[PDB]
């Protein structure tokens, strides 16, 4: 997973 | 180091260009076609048939209008977080900025797909319908006719914590209808509602906290939940299966989806008592 | 033998627009003529109609914006299989 990120989190 | 849902569909014992022989049509909202996750993978058709938004002072912001469809295009074919990274997609706009469409607009969109196919045939087609309305004789008939013409249709079961047979296109038997499960392999709850269930659902797939392209910026990602996300996983898995075995009929593809699914991992106590024996206890997965 | 259908979820209905579905194997030329016949018969009764789209490829028929008062008349047109009032679909 839950959330929001400015780039691919993984 | 991998989104939970992509790990879940991988056999327990990442394909870089899976599904390349297949074209996936998406009937959804507008999409941010220049988002790095899907740029060059999705072709925006000239098709648009949507009702006006509710509320006289509605503000049409692209980041908001494009949210749903951009995330789903990413789940199917996205560079970093997609299931079938080699599949090409074509998008048709049948949902407005508030996610609302009409049965007539959806019918005209399904017709546009078949007409496009006749004019310039390519490989096997998968049509993703991440939407639902009430039971519709005409929408089920159009879906049945397109499936009989050789096209694979995948739809969301619906997010009403209800029997999927009361909704369309979920209730069309020729369409692969997909419910949503979470990281604990349990049916997804969405506020006071959640995934639909019953005899019209073919299988479940990951549909909670799914990382995918966010239309807030060209490289942004956001998690979303719903039977639309679960249906997008099955459209990606179907694109991979059809790309590896392009001669598969619809019946054979449905058999492969069931065979490769994880079995008996859902606790049936979540469903109403009479629906437990009617709801398939299957969570989609890729073949080895 | 032609029947009328509308959404059971009353708030999702979209009255005033109807999908007229013709029998299987009805040709596009026959669908267009049936749409024009509906407009002409409706006009004899003082009603305006608009043919928004003529379907062919999956299901033969047409989409018409008209008063539901004309449904008894429309169900008697040649080739009609059934008529469905338009309704909403939502992102899931």
């Amino acid at each position: 997973c839950k959330x929001w990120w400015p780039t691919y989190p993984c | 180091s991998i989104p939970w849902n992509l790990e879940r569909i991988t056999p327990p014992r990442q394909p870089p260009d899976g599904g390349s022989l297949v074209e996936v049509y998406l009937l959804d909202t507008s999409i941010q076609s220049d988002h790095r996750e899907i740029e060059g993978r999705v072709m925006v058709t000239d098709f648009e048939n949507v009702p006006e938004e509710d509320g006289t002072r509605f503000h049409r912001q692209a980041s908001k209008c494009d949210s749903h469809g951009t995330h789903l295009a990413g789940v199917v074919s996205g560079r970093d977080a997609g299931v079938a990274k080699g599949a090409s997609m074509r998008s048709l706009r049948v949902l407005n900025c508030q996610g609302k469409g009409t049965v007539s607009g959806t019918l005209i969109g399904l017709e546009f797909i078949r007409k496009s196919q006749l004019v310039q045939p390519v490989g096997p087609l998968v049509v993703l319908l991440p939407l639902a309305g009430g039971y519709s004789r005409v929408l089920n008939a159009a879906c049945q006719r397109l499936a009989r013409a050789g096209v694979v249709l995948v739809t969301a079961a619906g997010n009403f914590r209800d029997d999927a047979c009361l909704y369309s296109p979920a209730s069309a038997p020729e369409v692969i209808t997909v419910g949503a499960t979470n990281a604990q392999d349990q049916p997804v709850t969405l506020g006071t509602l959640g995934t639909n269930f019953g005899r019209c659902v073919d299988l479940f797939a990951p549909g909670e906290d799914i990382i995918g392209a966010s239309s807030d910026c060209s490289t942004c990602f956001v998690s979303q939940s719903g039977t639309s996300q679960a249906a997008a996983h099955v459209a990606g898995i179907a694109a991979m299966m059809l790309s590896a075995e392009p001669e598969l009929t619809l019946a054979e593809l449905r058999q492969r989806l069931i065979h490769f699914s994880a079995k008996d991992v859902i606790n049936e106590a979540w469903f109403p008592e009479d629906q437990r024996v009617l709801t398939p206890n299957l969570v989609a997965a890729l073949p080895p | 033998t032609a029947t009328f259908h509308r959404c059971a979820k009353d708030p999702w209905r979209l009255p005033g627009t109807y999908v007229v579905v013709l029998k299987e194997e009805t040709h596009l030329s026959q669908s267009e003529r049936t749409a024009r016949r509906l407009q002409a018969q409706a006009a004899r009764r003082g009603y305006l109609t608009k043919i928004l789209h003529v379907f062919h490829g999956l299901l033969p028929g047409f989409l018409v914006k008209m008063s539901g008062d004309l449904l008894e008349l429309a169900l008697k047109l040649p080739h009609v299989d059934y008529i469905e009032e338009d309704s909403s679909v939502f992102a899931q």
